[PDB]
RNA sequence: CUCAGUAGCGGCGAGCGAACGGGGAUCAGCCCAUUAAGUUAUGUGUGUUUUAGUGGAACGCUCUGGGAAGUGCGAACGUAGAGGGUGAUAUUCCCGUACACGAAAGGGCACACAUAAUGAUGACGAGUAGGGCGAGGCACGUGAAACCUUGUCUGAAUAUGGGGGGACCAUCCUCCAAGGCUAAAUACUCCUGACUGACCGAUAGUGAACCAGUACCGUGAGGGAAAGGCGAAAAGAACCCCUGUGAGGGGAGUGAAAUAGAUCCUGAAACCGCAUGCAUACAAGCAGUGGGAGCACCUUCGUGGUGUGACUGCGUACCUUUUGUAUAAUGGGUCAGCGACUUAUAUUCAGUAGCGAGGUUAACCGUAUAGGGGAGCCGUAGAGAAAUCGAGUCUUAAUAGGGCG
RNA sequence: CCACAAGUCGAGCAGGUACGAAAGUAGGUCUUAGUGAUCCGGUGGUUCUGUAUGGAAGGGCCAUCGCUCAACGGAUAAAAG
């Protein structure tokens, strides 16, 4: 059978050139107590961890 | 030479398939590689792809994000270079469809400055980049 | 491709129970019993291998403080009296001619004692 | 290059078709290839779940001093299922087109440098006589032979349907195994100009 | 076959999983009361096929041998050198094979006519479409949930009309429900004929090669074995002797062979006897190993070979599991036979071969490993959630800085 | 600093401010504890998307709210002998 790709690792990652990635967590909620620094530097994307992008080809072969 | 009983493949072509529990001295006797005990040294042993022994999983303690978009998945991206596979003069959706460049599915295309080209175009109804249009006209070609 | 193993399995044992002509009972009939004799008799032949050079050296120095406490030395003042002496005749060739030549062996110890002194 | 017929007439042939470099390890593949595409691979075994009976625990899990068992046809037991039970098969592969066309230049080539490819002007006979046939081979000198035409003719069929080491293929029909087994290639000029187009 | 493990669904978990479009196989439409295409029976005609069969080529000598098809020397047929048998291995010994002929009588199939009958209670579709409540189906779990079915309660308009285009409204596009019939391309093998196998060869292959769903077990449903081989030909041992007119054997005779003599080809191992050579009844233990006298036979007379081994140094089996086992921890009475990393698909990496900024076809067609088939897939460009740009792009008031390229 | 997910310090640049005559100081409090991932929903904004088309519903992005999930990397929305 063909290899099915598991959805909500495909909802948590895209791929770049070189490598994959992802969203940064601990913004959701309970956001008045964080001081103004970690709100700003946890917006945007970052990359994937090398000890991580093994399991993330594993879960999502097709991207 | 050239007889059934005198060809042989390259080296290097071919290797012998490993086999185990067939002794000490082949080297993967007994325990065939597994290891001693243990889940792993099961049948189908192996545990699920991103199971990290309980904790919550890379996939999982990460946020979703974005939408897919329905227009993209119709959105074609053509080379400069593959004009070159373009029968003719005219460069438009169909004749880049008959040229196999672009899916038959597709409803636009973009022309991207990647290669190079000797030939002169006519472009009709195909978006160029501002790099895209001047190799045309340098080339020798005409827009719509 | 269907493979029986009677013949491959006949000669394998068949060696191993050759091999092990001359054990008592089931040691040379029973093919687990001998195997695992076989075995073990090479791990003894390996380990007297070495052990056989001892024995033997033993055997010469013996032989050799016999001759020389008949010469009124012992062995060990033989033994530097000779290196003193400068001769390298070694203990094999020593002990042979202390069993077989009593007068070569009294010259000798002469030349020993010589030196000694 | 030009090549002589048995007459001594010449003939032209490009370097594409017959004038290739040998190519042993890609020889090897297509051949396997062919050899193995031969195959029929009809067989089966029946496993555990497919032997008769079976269904029921031969005694209880525990108390009675035997091995634990679970069913009198275990692959272990004399008579039971066999643990990988085999299923038909197809044993043929992929060649690629490119491939195939230059192993057959190759053996064309090969063929020609070693002298056992004979170009004739013509080909015929008159009547399907085994010993007429056999009299136009031995003059060639070509008792063990394959012989390609542009078409097979039903009096040639007939006459060397019966000879051993002989046999008669249309140009279109040529194949790797069959133009290494015989021991020489009797060819038309009209089948090789055929070969010619179709570059091997 | 692709699209595509994509769009989506999902304690947004484990998992489930489309469609549009494109490429093929096959192609076909006809009617609602005067009513069609089509189908089914019956008879006739024509064609084919089938149920027995007939003819069917060509070899001698010599050597070995129980026996020739085998050695050596020469010859013949071939639209026949497929296969089986004959005392060992046959194109020319037999049955056959290629090929050419053949049917009183019966059967199948195909096409065409005649009669039936069906299609065909049905004439443009009302308790219907739609709606409220509860469920089910759709890749779609109540969700923004369209569409289909209906258990319960209701309920239109009827061509200036009605359904759909994934909540809903408007505009456009498209179709006409509440009446029917219809071949091919598709699925399967209790069975019949022919042929085939890098399938098995009596613990294998069907449970069953043999008087097998039998013996046997069970109240019953049900479960379920073991067991093939004399010899080319019985020529299967007349007759004599011991013995109980027994069993069994010894002669004679047959046979190439009887240690091929009846549960009879070959006849391994565990296990059990008889015979010869050497050692062994004052000496303590995984039984061997390194030395080593004597004896017996052979002998090229030896610094040789074979058998045995007085005396002597060292020396507590194997496997598994463990920090660690002679362990008094596990497993094995012994022998012989069987017994455990496979197969299919997808994906990634490494070798190797072809082509190379290109590479490659899938289904399918094809008297078919060829040749066609370019739909599709991978590579050739990134950035961004996305619209959008593009050797750049995102963030930002910023051309600053910074992130991915 | 660190397996990951996270955590900590920071000169300097642009805009708008406050206090000083000025050179200047200020991106919370001498510092190290006062905390909770993801999913699902709520509220404000938006030059994003919007299943024929124009809207809309729904989704996205930025900001923020609802945990003694305290067995505090949190098996279910929901469980004793």
């Amino acid at each position: 059978a063909k290899l099915k790709t598991r959805r909500g690792a495909a909802k948590r990652f895209k791929a770049t050139a070189n490598g994959f990635k992802r969203k940064q967590a601990f913004k959701r909620h309970i956001l008045t107590k964080k001081s103004a620094k970690r709100i700003r530097q946890l917006r945007g994307c970052v990359m994937v961890h090398v000890s991580d992008v093994a399991s993330v080809r594993r879960m999502c072969p097709y991207i | 030479t050239l007889r059934l009983n005198e060809l042989a493949p390259a080296e290097g072509a071919k290797r012998e398939h490993r086999r185990l529990g067939r002794g000490i001295g082949s080297g993967v006797g007994k325990t065939g590689g597994r290891g001693i005990k243990g889940q792993k040294s099961r049948k189908s042993g192996g545990v699920r792809p991103g199971f990290e022994g309980g904790q919550t999983a890379i996939y999982r303690r990460l946020p979703k994000f974005g939408f897919t978009s329905q227009i993209a998945l119709k959105t074609a991206e053509v080379r400069l270079s593959e004009l070159s596979k373009v029968e003719g003069d005219i460069v438009s959706l169909e004749t880049l469809k008959a040229a196999n460049v672009v899916r038959r599915d597709q409803i636009r295309a973009r022309i991207v400055l990647s290669g190079e080209i000797t030939r002169a175009f006519t472009v009709q109804g195909v978006a160029l980049t501002k790099g895209a249009k001047a190799a045309i006209e340098a080339a020798g070609g005409k827009v719509e | 491709a269907r493979v029986k193993r009677g013949v491959v399995a006949h000669r394998r044992h068949k060696k191993i129970l050759a091999r092990a002509k001359g054990y008592y009972g089931a040691r040379s009939r029973v093919y687990r019993v001998a195997f695992q004799a076989v075995i073990k008799a090479g791990q003894y032949a390996y380990r007297d291998r070495r052990q056989k050079k001892r024995q033997f050296r033993a055997l010469w120095i013996a032989r050799i403080n016999a001759g020389a406490r008949q010469n009124g030395l012992s062995y060990s003042r033989m033994i530097d009296g000779l290196k003193k002496a400068q001769v390298i005749i070694d203990r094999r060739v020593l002990a042979d001619i202390a069993m077989h030549d009593a007068v070569a062996f009294a010259a000798l110890a002469e030349k020993a004692k010589g030196a000694l002194a | 290059m030009n090549l002589k017929t048995v007459s001594g007439s010449a003939v032209e042939l490009s370097e594409v078709a017959f004038g290739r470099e040998f190519n042993e390890a890609l020889v090897h593949q297509v051949v396997t290839a062919y050899l193995a595409g031969g195959r029929q691979g009809t067989r089966a075994h029946k496993s555990r779940a497919d032997v008769s009976g079976g269904g029921k625990k031969p005694f209880r899990q525990k108390g009675t001093g035997r091995a634990r068992a679970g069913s009198i046809r275990s692959p272990i037991w004399v008579g039971g299922g066999k643990t990988f039970a085999a299923r038909p098969q197809d044993w043929s592969q992929k060649v690629n087109r490119k491939m195939y066309r230059g192993a057959m230049q190759c053996i064309l080539a090969e063929l020609v440098r070693q002298d056992r490819l004979v170009l004739v002007e013509e080909f015929a006979v008159a009547a399907p006589k085994t010993k007429e046939l056999l009299a136009k081979l031995n003059d060639l000198n070509a008792a063990r032979a394959l012989i390609v035409t542009d078409a097979v003719d039903e009096n040639l069929y007939l006459a060397a349907r019966n000879l051993p080491h002989v046999d008669v293929v249309d140009a279109t029909a040529i194949d790797p195994v069959s133009l290494i087994a015989f021991d020489k290639v009797v060819m038309s000029v009209a089948a090789a100009k055929k070969i010619e187009v179709e570059l091997g």
